[PDB]
């Protein structure tokens, strides 16, 4: 039940080394209903680590 | 004389001293969350030279009541010792109810053996229990010389003080999920000068499934994402 | 009472009949014969049920206490001597005949323990009032280092043998499949004797069984 | 059942029945009655299998402490007075025909019987169990002095044969157990192996 | 010590037993003995001081027989001495009742001062105040001795002394050649030594007391024709 | 030189040891029995009343010892749990006995019994702690005792045992009035005392826990009001008061 | 034989979602009748009771005694006991007396304080526990009542229709045995009331 | 008072009585180590022979407590030989109610639970003798254990114990800090270096005796004069 979230990291990681942006945010916008299913501090950390790579390539200043 | 004794006037001068030594130093927080229990401590080895998987601080007494302790540690085995045997008896004379929680409240009343008789010199260790067969759990305190506290969340360690601290502030709470073991972590963090890592921070869990002793890779998975 | 067990390839395979008989006469129809030591260890009972039961819950629990205390898995050759002295200790004032069986880190291991403490390890066990039959039955058709199905089939056989050519004997087949990996409860894992339907509406309504007088105390 | 022993230069020869009987029916065929006391010293069982094996583990027990707390193997001597203790002491309770033998650097093959009763003495061969009292004459012409491993091995082992065939308690398989400085070596003889002297009376 | 030397349950700040500590100056004051492990057999000798003439020949005397091939020669408080070779009498009894034969020298050492040892654990009873040799010969093990110190542990000796002069007999006693002199010369040679410890410089006459145990004597521990060892006692004088 | 207990007297001939417990019995611990014509009732005083406990244990100064009759400790709580134990162990013993529940007094006497050996012989402390009884028989009705460590109980009506008892006795004493006490004007007076002797007034109904003992039909009814009654018997009390201290 | 000596019939039995638990109400020495008012059937609880049957003095000797370990083990817990539980500690209890038994066959009726499960066990002598859903009996008659039951018994039975079965049987059984009868009390155990009927029955 | 002269605990929360204890086991002049290995576990200590009347065949401080499990011995020789004799009366009685041979965990904890009760009461005092004990055992390769006179068993890989035992310590740290499995060679050169870096003798190969159990050797080895000096030919090579 969980190997859902683990292809929601293994997306986020391949996003990440591509480089996307768009779709990012799609999946971070997406993924909030799995994140009102787990662990509180798992998921605040998923999405500390999705943000995190996020705003780590693409300069999206207006938008971040 | 030959059981808890030295008393003077209005005061149990030697108890007093014991729990000055169940002062301890091993953090060893307990919370009770909705789902279950949790009974985490530290593992602070002098050296490397030492083993994590060798000994134990969380001990299974039975199916699902787990037990985590205080200071001195050679009191607290044959404390877990006797708390087996205990439970095991009880288990036999009622035979098959499966008795964790039933027998959880039981078994910290049956620790008067415990204390009520302290064999000359009183035991030296206070410790966490926790269960839950009933649907319910249960997180009960016994201490060198008292009974059953039955704590929703506490701490038995040198900064025992500022763990419970912690622990009011960061609201035990009720609505809280069985992974409140993360606020447990965090409640050990406060009480711990280290780089905490899995063979460092044993942690054992008692949800109404049964009790469990977090293996180090569980225990590496939660302290990750902290 | 039949009960018989076997060494297959990976573990042990136990069965039982489910007659627990007062004289002569059949008191329960499904008498668990069968009783778990730990979870890689089960026992199969014979002779005075009450005997036989607080011995297998006193060894049950004292090898779950010595578990928990070493950490460690434990050994049928444990369960084997703790139930030995347990018995010698007696001289067979304890009437039980166990079957003993278990898997083990040394391999699956099946012992028979006698009332009077004797006990031996052997690839198959019989035990009970109807212990020949089946005992008859692992001769004639035990091969060594068999399946878990074709085991599963033998002992099934055996037991079967037991019930239908021992009166005191049956109504069920309680059987256990024990392995390195797998512990399979299975009870009734066949029943050859069904009762057959009562022939006409044979029950009393209301109205009938005068009454002298009747009191009512309800609850909450 | 039929438990023997003989005594040779060097070391001891044992051979057991696998047969214990409940009433008339066979309880266990291959029974395991040569019980290793300790590495060089071994016990044959006869009569009640409870208490011979209680009486056995208890004496491997105290046997094994004994030779831990010298550093030395232990005496055959040693062992036969720890079954000769226990039997005494116990023999209105325990019925137990015992036959003890091994192999010590201070003497070397001995061989002894405690019978039910308690009583200990040494002897060139011993010989116990149901089955025994039906190859008395045989092994005792059949026995000469001086005999070494591979004779007193086949002696024994028909003796054992013998004793089957002849008493309804026994049956099986052999086993028999070569103690010596070497060490021990058991073996099984079974079936076909059986030295069988057939009984071919005419018509 | 002062306040932690009053009961041997009480530990010192540093880790020691003061109830042991003095229970073994009780032996340092006692007369001496000696025993010598031969090249066949352990010849013992023990100066008594006969501390006044009314007394008969030699009583009380140092050495006792706890068993057919063991003798104990022992020195410091002479009634629990005795009671401790009693113990060992009974120890040695029992262990012929059970295994038979006889009781190995090493295991007889070990097993009464594991008693011994269980006196001083302990705060109601009080370690005793005794040291004593175990000597005992056999075919089989060739010849023993064990020392056992009012506290300690039985230790393997050659050769061994014990009580009031330990270290002026011990010098002697390394000085002769054990292991190749034969039981005759060596009970020539453990007179000798006493004689030149100190017996009357600033004590009274002294008694010889001299034990054999060896092939000479196939085993039986006895004590030595006192008769035809006065001659060993002569060239001890000499 | 080893140690020896103290279970001796005094110069002038004093049991100072027993005396010292059963003063330290009144440190520590509130608790009081009120009797009254068709229910008798106890009220305690939570003591430790630390948010991080989920009170599951139902009781802990009120303890049920036996169908007809309930005690309150206001001791130690190491020798509290034995006593009690041995309190229910020699109600039940009476009931295998003689198939009738035991009556009050014959159980109180017991106890007291065993407290007077405890300091009576041996090296053994006395049992620091001073409980309350209230029961119900067949011969005196609703009865009210208590037990001090010395062992010499008193059939009491109306008193406290815990820190400030000689407050709360004196508050009974002055607005105690027999005959027309019933339940109702008993349980007011027992939460007005109570509010006396805790100083922070408007006492929370979790920090009080009060056990009624009742007749109903030929079967006696221990209940301990919960947090719901208790609180809106406070509420009461509190229009009382506030209603007295307007009318002036 | 010695089971025989005082007489003695309980019969318990399982209806849907409700219990039942029956007994004769004679006392006597072997051939005569003392009282016709003798109680076998206790209440351990609200919705739990106990049937015993065998010596008149074991039964009252095993009532009390259980009573005690029962009214103890309810002071230390606190909460009401659960059937399966009481069956067990009436086990042991038996069992206490190996070789000096209480010559009793005692049975449980009852529901669960809270998911109102039916339960009926029955017990040897030495204590061995027969738990089943259907019924269990003990007492001289055992099989008479077995042979009754075996045919009345229908899975599922409302509780009026279980009272009728169960009075059929009691009485049917005290009817043909020699030993026990002179009056049947039988107890319906619902999920909110107690119904205690005392049956007509063949006075001789 | 009496509190740091009964086995009571202190008024500042501390029990004295074992904490003297510990350092009875520093008295008595003598120095002991143990390695665990990839596969043996080897364990040494130095013999402290005066004089040449003793004998040396008997005056070891290891022993075997059963046919695997070999113990070395550090403090008072008479509760060390009476806590030797407890542990191989466990080990036979464990034999005994128990088929297979007792676990070296197992038996550490039986000798833990035996001091940790003489450190309860006050009528007996607890022993001066810690105990370090080894063995092999299976699932879980060689195993090295110690108790103390507290009852606090534990200690693995490189355990020390004795007068000098902290620099032994300190220097079994460096050593299973660089991070190499020792074989059954390096285990034991690592042992006997360790040792002789403590006490700078260049150990002579008479005055350490040295027990070792190997996987596919199990029993505890008393390694021989010819063993040890072979050893002791390789290292120093």
């Amino acid at each position: 039940v969980q190997v859902k979230e683990q292809s929601i990291l293994e997306l986020g990681s391949l996003l990440a080394k591509t480089g996307q942006a768009a779709e990012l945010g799609g999946l971070l916008k997406y993924v909030r209903p799995f994140l009102n299913s787990i662990s509180k501090a798992k998921a605040a950390r998923l999405v500390r680590s999705l943000l995190d790579l996020f705003l780590d390539m693409e300069a999206a200043t207006g938008q971040e | 004389f030959s059981l808890t004794t030295f008393s003077p006037s209005g005061k149990l001068v030697q108890i007093e001293y014991a729990l000055a030594a169940v002062a301890g130093g091993a953090p060893s927080v307990g919370i009770k969350a909705a789902n279950g229990v949790v009974l985490a401590t530290e593992k602070k080895q002098k050296s490397i030279l030492y083993d994590e998987r060798s000994v134990h601080k969380v001990e299974p007494i039975t199916k699902h009541i787990g037990l985590v302790y205080s200071g001195m540690g050679p009191d607290y085995r044959v404390l877990v010792h006797r708390a087996r045997k205990l439970a095991q008896q009880y288990y036999l004379v009622y035979q098959e109810p499966i008795p964790t929680a039933q027998l959880v409240q039981r078994v910290a009343s049956v620790m008067q053996e415990y204390t009520q008789s302290g064999g000359v010199r009183p035991f030296g260790v206070s410790l966490l229990i926790c269960g839950w067969n009933e649907g319910r759990p249960y997180l009960f305190q016994s201490d060198p010389s008292g009974a059953y506290f039955a704590w929703k969340a506490t701490a038995m360690g040198k900064n025992y003080v500022n763990g419970k601290t912690f622990l009011e502030k960061r609201y035990n709470e009720d609505l809280e999920l069985e992974d409140a073991i993360h606020t447990a972590i965090l409640t050990l963090k406060e009480s711990f000068e280290g780089q905490m890592t899995e063979d460092n921070i044993e942690v054992g869990i008692c949800n109404e499934a049964g009790f469990r002793r977090l293996t180090p890779t569980e225990v590496k998975d939660y302290l990750a994402a902290i | 009472t039949t009960i018989a067990g076997v060494v297959y390839k990976d573990g042990i395979v136990l069965g039982a009949d489910t007659r627990a008989t007062e004289g002569m006469v059949v008191a329960d129809k499904n008498c668990s014969k069968i009783h778990f030591i730990s979870p890689n260890i089960y026992c199969c009972g014979a002779g005075t049920a009450a005997d036989t039961d607080m011995t297998t819950q006193l060894i049950s629990s004292n090898l779950e206490l010595h578990s928990l205390s070493t950490g460690r898995l434990p050994r049928v050759v444990t369960a084997n001597r703790m139930l030995k002295q347990m018995l010698f200790r007696y001289q067979g004032y304890i009437g039980a005949a166990l079957v003993l069986g278990g898997v083990d880190v040394t391999g699956p291991h099946l012992y028979s323990i006698y009332p009077h403490g004797s006990t031996d390890k052997l690839p198959y066990v019989t035990m009970g009032s109807g212990s020949l039959a089946a005992m008859a039955v692992f001769e004639d058709k035990f091969r060594p280092d068999m399946e878990e199905e074709e085991a599963k089939n033998l002992v099934s056989e055996a037991i079967a043998a037991g019930i239908f050519n021992d009166l005191g004997s049956g109504s069920n087949i309680d059987l256990c499949v024990i392995s390195k990996n797998k512990l399979d409860f299975l009870r009734p894992y066949t029943v050859p004797n069904k009762k057959g339907t009562r022939l006409g509406r044979y029950r009393c309504e209301k109205g009938t069984t005068a009454v002298l007088t009747e009191k009512i105390t309800p609850l909450e | 059942t039929t438990i023997m022993a003989v005594q040779f230069d060097g070391g001891v020869v044992l051979g057991a029945d696998s047969r214990t009987t409940t009433g008339s029916y066979i309880a266990n065929r291959v029974t395991d009655k040569l019980t290793p006391i300790h590495d060089r010293i071994f016990c044959c069982r006869s009569g009640s299998a409870a208490d011979t094996q209680a009486v056995a583990d208890a004496v491997t027990y105290q046997l094994g402490f004994h030779s831990i707390e010298l550093n030395e193997p232990p005496l055959v001597h040693t062992a036969a007075s720890l079954f000769k203790e226990m039997c005494y002491r116990y023999r209105e309770d325990l019925m137990a025909g015992i036959i003890i033998a091994g192999w010590d650097p201070q003497e070397g093959g001995q061989v002894y019987s405690v019978p039910m009763g308690g009583m200990m003495v040494r002897q060139s061969f011993a010989i116990g169990g149901s089955g025994s009292s039906y190859i008395y004459g045989y092994v005792d012409a059949t026995y000469r002095e001086g005999m070494t491993k591979e004779e007193c091995l086949q002696f024994t082992a028909n003796a054992l044969a013998l004793a089957m065939e002849r008493d309804g308690s026994s049956g099986g398989v052999i086993r028999l157990a070569a103690i010596a400085e070497s060490g021990v070596e058991r073996q099984v003889l079974l079936g076909d192996q059986i030295p069988k002297f057939a009984v071919a009376t005419l018509p | 010590g002062t306040g932690y030397d009053l009961s041997a349950s009480t530990f010192s700040p540093d880790g020691r037993v003061f109830q042991v500590e003095y229970a073994m100056k009780a032996v340092e004051n006692s007369s001496t003995a000696i025993g010598i492990r031969c090249k066949d057999g352990v010849v013992f000798g023990v100066e008594k001081l006969v501390l006044s003439k009314l007394y008969e020949e030699g009583s009380n005397k140092r050495l006792f027989n706890v068993d057919r091939h063991v003798g104990m020669a022992v020195a410091g408080l002479l009634a629990d001495a005795r009671s401790l070779a009693d113990i060992a009498r009974e120890e040695a009894s029992n262990f012929r009742s059970n295994f038979g034969y006889n009781i190995p020298l090493k295991h007889l050492a070990d097993r009464v001062a594991m008693y011994v040892h269980a006196y001083t654990l302990y705060s109601a009873v009080r370690p005793f105040g005794c040291s004593f040799m175990l000597g005992s010969y056999s075919v089989n093990d060739g010849a023993q001795l064990y020392m056992i110190d009012p506290s300690g542990v039985s230790y393997g000796y050659w050769g061994c002394a014990i009580g009031k002069a330990r270290q002026a007999a011990k010098t002697e006693i390394e000085k002769l050649q054990m292991k190749e002199m034969t039981c005759r010369d060596i009970v020539k040679e453990v007179a000798k030594i006493i004689y030149i410890v100190h017996d009357e410089v600033k004590d009274k006459a002294f008694e010889l007391e001299l034990s054999w145990v060896g092939e000479l004597t196939n085993g039986r521990h006895e004590i030595v024709p006192k008769d035809i060892r006065e001659e060993a006692e002569k060239y001890a004088k000499e | 030189r080893y140690d020896s207990r103290t279970t001796i007297f005094s110069p002038e001939g004093r049991l100072y040891q027993v005396e010292y417990a059963m003063e330290a019995i009144g440190h520590a611990g509130t608790c009081l029995g009120i009797l009254a014509n068709d229910g008798v009732l106890l009220a305690a005083e939570r003591r430790n009343i630390h948010k991080l406990l989920d009170e599951v244990f139902f009781s802990e100064k009120i303890y049920k010892l036996n169908e007809d009759m309930a005690c309150s400790v206001a001791g130690i709580t190491s020798d509290a749990n034995v006593l009690t134990n041995e309190l229910r162990l020699i109600a039940q013993r009476y009931l295998l006995q003689y198939q009738e529940p035991i009556p009050c007094e014959q159980l109180v006497t017991a106890l007291c019994d065993i407290k007077q050996a405890y300091t009576q012989f041996g090296g053994k402390r006395p049992f620091g702690v001073s409980l309350l009884y209230i029961g119900w028989d067949k011969h005196y009705g609703f009865q009210l005792y208590q037990s001090d460590p010395s062992g010499n109980y008193g059939g009491w009506k109306a008193t406290c045992i815990g820190n400030n008892s000689a407050a709360a006795v004196s508050m009974l004493k002055q607005d105690y009035k027999e005959g027309e006490m019933t339940l109702k004007s008993a349980l007011a007076l027992a939460i007005k005392v109570l509010n006396k002797t805790m100083d922070v007034s408007k006492l929370s109904a979790e920090k009080v826990e009060i056990a009624t003992l009742t007749r109903e039909n030929g079967k006696t009814v221990i209940r301990v009001l919960k947090q719901k009654e208790v609180e809106q018997l406070i509420k009461k009390h509190e229009e009382e008061e506030a209603k007295a201290e307007r009318e002036k | 034989s010695i089971m025989s000596y005082n007489g003695g019939a309980v019969m318990a039995m399982k209806g849907k979602n409700c219990v039942a638990i029956a007994a004769d109400r004679r006392f006597g020495i072997q051939a005569q009748m003392v009282t016709t008012d003798f109680q076998k059937i206790f209440p351990m609880g609200d919705r739990l009771y106990i049937g015993l049957a065998g010596l008149a003095t074991d039964v009252q000797t095993v009532a009390q005694r259980l009573k005690f370990r029962l009214n103890l083990y309810e002071l230390k817990e606190g909460r009401q006991i659960k059937p399966y539980t009481l069956m067990s500690m009436v086990a042991n209890l038996l069992y206490e007396k190996r070789f000096g038994p209480y010559y009793t066959e005692p049975v449980i009726a009852g529901l669960d304080p809270k998911t109102f499960k039916p339960f009926i066990c029955s017990l040897d002598l030495i204590g061995c526990p027969m738990v089943t859903d259907d019924f269990v009996v003990s007492g001289t008659c055992a099989e008479q009542m077995y042979g009754m039951c075996e045919s009345l018994w229908e899975p599922n039975m409302d509780p009026d229709h279980l009272f009728e079965t169960i009075s059929q049987a009691m009485l049917n059984a005290v009817d043909r045995d020699a030993v026990s009868g002179m009056g049947v009390i039988v107890h319906i155990i619902e999920k909110d009331k107690i119904t205690t009927r005392t049956l007509k029955a063949r006075m001789d | 008072g009496f509190d740091r002269h009964i086995t009571i605990f202190s008024p500042e929360g501390r029990l004295y009585q074992v904490e003297y204890a510990f350092k009875a086991i520093n008295q008595g002049g003598l120095t002991s180590v143990a390695v665990r290995g990839k596969d043996c576990a080897v364990i040494v200590t130095q013999k402290k022979v005066p004089d040449k009347l003793l004998d040396s065949s008997t005056v070891t401080h290891l022993f075997k407590i059963t046919e695997n499990i070999g113990c070395v011995m550090t403090g008072m020789t008479a509760d060390s030989r009476s806590q030797v004799q407890r542990a191989r009366y466990e080990a036979a009685n464990w034999k005994y109610k128990y088929g297979y041979e007792i676990p070296v965990d197992m038996l550490c904890k039986r000798i833990a639970d035996i001091s940790q009760v003489y450190t309860q009461n006050a009528e007996m005092r607890p022993l001066g003798c810690c105990m370090i004990l080894i063995g092999i055992d299976e699932e879980q390769g060689p195993q090295v254990y110690k108790c103390d006179p507290a009852g606090y068993y534990c200690g693995f890989k490189a355990t020390a114990a004795g007068v000098k035992q902290t620099e032994s310590t300190s220097f079994l740290e460096k050593k299973v800090k660089k991070k190499f499995d020792w074989t059954f060679e390096q285990t034991v050169e690592t042992a006997i270096t360790c040792l002789s870096t403590v006490l700078s003798i260049d150990f002579k190969p008479s005055e350490i005796e040295v027990g070792v159990v190997t996987v596919e050797n199990p029993k505890f080895r008393i390694l021989t004069e010819a063993e040890i000096d072979a050893h002791l030919v390789a290292l120093a090579e």
